RNA sequence: AUCUCUCUCUAUGCUCUCUCUC
RNA sequence: GCGCCGUGGCGCAGUGGAAGCGCGCAGGUCUCAUAAACCUGAUGUCCUCGGAUCGAAACCGAGCGGCGCUACCA
RNA sequence: AUUAUUGCUCUUCAACGAGGAAUUCCUAGUAAGCGCAAGUCAUCAGCUUGCGUUGAUUACGUCCCUGCCCUUUGUACACACC
RNA sequence: CGGUUUCAAGCCGAUGGAAGUUUGAGGCAAUAACAGGUCUGUGAUGCCCUUAGACGUUCUGGGCCGCACGCGCGCUACACU
């Protein structure tokens, strides 16, 4: 069986913001699914679903959709959810959205490991997940911060280097668009920049012709913004090295 | 009632008879998942054959498959009179036959066939793709293929 | 049922059967697309024939049978008059499509 | 917290589907308080009716 | 349940370990303590109950009530 | 350059009984909207409405069923073409 | 002098008509 | 060839598990009836094909169509 | 008896994981489960009509929705709010 | 009996009772109608029609039981009782 809880600890906290999944209506409201702390029954209550009175139920809410909500009540001894929809504030939704994506996107991460090797699952949340929400706060961030420049993979150990290599494998060549504009109408233009592109292109990247003025290369990114630093050298290039030729260049 | 706890002897997951045999369904209920096999007859098989059924699907020795195989596909010598079998009379021979796994269906399209060829209104029912043995299609079969 | 259930459609009774026989033309009397259904009992309905006339319902159907925009309908046209003419009877859907495939009128319209 | 109270009359049954019933609550703890309280259900004389609510009341259902 | 219908002696040997210091033994009782799933498990209970090992509370079938020797 | 002909969609919208209403999709964005819909409004009996959609598409709200009628007038009074038109429903 | 204090949308609908003998 | 829309029908939007909105058709429910008001839809997995990874329409390619760049590339 | 009348033996094993918005029925031998006989009938009950076995849960109330009853009230309505 | 109610009309609780909801359920059901339903129960009929190649009548054979669909009753199930 697959279980364990998005964050740290077991039980989640008062005034936490999550996303539910609409499982059943009954009387309170709905025993609904936190997408963002395990699957732990809740239920809002009549009163806090909506700001309006809107009448219909299954069009604002809906069973089976997710619904942005706010955690009221918690009692931290065996498990209750007393919970709303109506209590989080203009924007702030988009937040929560954001939050629940990322909450998701981790649950993704961690399902590949287990179904290739089993072993316990609770063992495998503190191996990945744990310590580095403990260090700043969300997974998702530390994710980030490794994709970035990867350090937080080096904290605390995978089960397997593999895994890693898998992960990293994902997260990537990224194509960035390189647009070249070259004011030539001369005969002999289209030649003087292609001798431009192949004194820059070598050294290290797909160039497109469109047309007899524009150019437009695609380049490579290795690790996302590994992308950015190629462009700089090429537009660099483009004002340093092509002098010696004197065809004017224009960069969108 | 049986005390004895068995090693590693008996192999779930058996190729019998073409389709595939599972694993730990009674005996005459692991036979049943081949079609042609059905249930009571199945059981009756496995009596003629002389096994007890209170066994697994894998505990079955060879020689008892085998055996079984055969009360299956010739039925007639082993005390197995009309009300019994698959097709009893018959079109074609006018001995009466148990059909299975792969036969029974094809003898079935023949039939189609045959109605096909010789336009009877059933034949025509079953070209068509419509209820055949009294039903009022006002409310009948509405899932389509 | 006929238009909308009812407390007061009970005292009525319509008997015509959608199985009824299909009516032919006369003389004085003709086939009719309606143009677009005006105010007051008047309709503005273009003939089968080539002219645009001015039709107007005359009681029976009145209140019996409802109609609608695009129909092949029965005109009797006025003797004395011509603008001005009159309503008669209207044509069922699988009537007109009947009366098209027999080729009575002539194939310009569509139902 | 836990607090509990005898019923001793009813003050007639109120509600717009109705049921509900209003009842003057007299506390064993303290005689001196009869206090009107909305009880869902059957409720007749001198039974011990708990309350998790201490002091908020309401009369008519609306 | 995936499978688990033998009378393994492992399984055997974890059963005569395992009905001790649990007061209440079952057929349900051992499905949810992970050995046994279904028709065999009734089996093993009554080829436990030969002389002792597990005492009877029911005079009743489709539902044991055991109790282990104290 | 700009295209001639553009899908406007005049649609079967009901409306309160058994009567309708003309829906206008695809509308051009050259003409100022509400000096239109008052137009609109005063040459019939219709009361004026718009539905706005993200970058492109404005739902132009006509009370009743009108169609041909809509068309001709629109014809007669400048801003609109006469090839656009497509009527939508039965 | 004993009241107690509740609450909102909901548009339209075309098919007749009837007396007696004192 | 690039970019977005790739549907469950049109017209609008979102990218790593959750059948996204507005309209339309198809059908229901509520009312004596229609409309509003409500649900359910349809090629089951959101271009065609398969894979890395359990998986996914989303990640990757070969292969198509509409327009945001080109101007006919001897 | 084909357009299986039905019955019985056989084999064939789909949809169907307790059911959207909606709405019916019911306050004690009642609800439901379960049969049976009769009616139809030459043959056929998933139907009705009557029995009888098994036998709960929750109300004993209010007018909120849906009606009804009278009293008052207002009606530009008596084809009487459709 | 017990209390309550201008202590009248009655009601709720207890005792006794085979039983205290009019003891349960029926069956008959007023005035007034509806333009409800039926001439497809009839030899209950007015009126109009067809009346001898008959809409009468019977024999032979279909058909009401057809099926892209949409509702209404009911049954069987979705299993451990
Ligand atoms: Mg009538
Ligand atoms: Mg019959
Ligand atoms: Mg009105
Ligand atoms: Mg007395
Ligand atoms: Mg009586
Ligand atoms: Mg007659
Ligand atoms: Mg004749
Ligand atoms: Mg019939
Ligand atoms: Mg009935």
């Amino acid at each position: 069986t697959s279980h364990c809880r998005f964050y740290e600890n077991k039980y989640p906290e008062i005034d936490d913001i999550v996303m539910v999944n609409v499982q059943q209506i009954a009387e309170m409201g709905a025993y609904v699914k936190l997408l963002e702390y395990d699957n732990i029954e809740g239920m809002i209550l009549l009163s806090e679903l909506s700001r309006r009175r809107i009448r219909s139920i299954q069009k604002l809410i809906r069973v089976g959709k997710n619904d942005v909500a706010v955690v009221l009540r918690v009692d931290k001894e065996k498990g209750y959810i007393d919970l709303s929809k109506r209590r989080v504030s203009s924007e702030d939704i988009i937040k929560c959205e954001e939050k629940y994506q990322k909450s998701k996107t981790v649950h993704s991460i961690l399902r590949y490991c287990a179904e290739k090797f089993q072993i316990p699952l609770e063992e495998l949340y503190k191996t990945i997940a744990w310590p580095l929400s403990r260090k700043f706060g969300h997974a998702y961030e530390a994710f980030k911060l490794s994709i970035i420049d990867e350090t937080v993979w080096e904290g605390i150990e995978p089960p397997s280097k593999d895994v890693l290599d898998e992960l990293k494998n994902y997260i990537s060549a990224v194509k960035i668009r390189a647009d070249v504009e070259v004011s030539c109408f001369s005969y002999e233009g289209i030649d003087a920049i292609k001798d431009a592109l192949k004194s820059a292109e070598d050294m290290s990247v797909k160039v497109k012709l469109v047309a007899a003025p524009l150019y437009v290369l695609t380049t490579q990114a290795l690790d996302k913004q590994k992308g950015i630093e190629q462009l700089e050298s090429a537009i660099e290039k483009i004002t340093e090295v092509i002098t010696k030729y004197g065809g004017v260049c224009n960069i969108t | 009632s049986l005390v004895v706890q068995e090693q590693g002897s008996f192999q779930h997951i058996l190729r019998l008879l073409n389709t595939n045999v599972d694993g730990n369904i009674n005996v005459v209920y692991a036979l049943t998942t081949i079609r042609g096999v059905g249930r009571r007859y199945a059981n009756l098989v496995c009596k003629k054959a002389d096994v007890d059924l209170h066994k697994r699907a894998g505990e079955l020795t060879q020689e008892e498959l085998e055996r079984i195989v055969q009360i299956m596909q010739n039925p007639t010598h082993y005390k197995i009179p009309a009300w019994f079998l698959n097709r009893q009379k018959d079109v074609n021979d006018g001995k009466d036959y148990h059909s299975l796994a792969n036969n029974l269906e094809s003898k079935l399209r023949d039939d189609l066939e045959r109605l096909k060829k010789i336009r009877s209104h059933r034949g025509i029912r079953h070209f068509w793709g419509l209820r055949v043995r009294g039903q009022h299609t006002k409310t009948t079969g509405r899932r389509r293929a | 049922n006929t238009k909308g259930g009812k407390k007061g459609r009970r005292g009525k009774n319509d008997s015509d059967g959608p199985k009824r026989e299909l009516i032919y033309k006369e003389e004085g009397q003709e086939y009719a697309q309606i143009t677009k259904m005006l105010g007051n009992g008047r309709v503005e309905a273009s003939c089968f024939d080539g002219n645009k006339r001015m039709a107007h319902i005359r009681g029976k159907l009145r209140k019996k049978v409802w109609m609608g925009q695009g129909d092949i309908i029965l005109v009797s046209l006025r003797d004395f008059q011509d603008d001005q003419c009159d309503v008669v009877h209207k044509y069922n859907l699988d009537e007109a499509r009947t009366l098209k495939n027999q080729g009575e009128l002539p194939e310009n319209a569509k139902i | 917290p836990v607090t509990l109270a005898k019923v001793i009359k009813v003050l007639g049954r109120t509600g717009s589907r109705g049921g509900v019933t209003q009842v003057r609550v007299e506390f064993l703890e303290d005689t001196t308080r009869t206090i009107v309280r909305n009880v869902k259900g059957p409720v007749r004389e001198g039974d011990i009716l708990v309350l998790m609510e201490s002091e908020r009341e309401a009369r008519r259902l609306r | 349940a995936k499978h688990a219908v033998v009378l393994d002696q492992d399984k055997f040997d974890r059963i005569m370990k395992e009905a001790p210091t649990y007061r209440y033994v079952s057929v349900s009782v051992l499905v949810d303590r992970f050995k046994l799933g279904g028709s065999l498990a009734r089996v093993a209970l009554r080829h436990l109950e030969n002389e002792g090992i597990i005492k009877p509370v029911s005079k009743h079938s489709k539902q044991a009530i055991y109790t282990r020797a104290t | 350059e700009t295209a001639t002909s553009n899908y406007i969609h005049i649609r079967i919208q009901q409306r309160n009984g058994r009567k309708t209403l003309t829906t206008v999709q695809g509308v051009p964005e050259e003409y100022d909207l509400k000096r239109i819909l008052k137009v609109l409004k005063k040459d019939f009996a219709c009361n004026g409405n718009i539905v706005k959609d993200p970058e492109m598409g404005e739902i132009i709200q006509l009370q009743g069923d009108q169609r041909a009628k809509v068309c001709e007038f629109m014809i007669s009074q400048l801003g609109l073409q006469k090839k656009n038109i497509k009527i939508h429903g039965f």
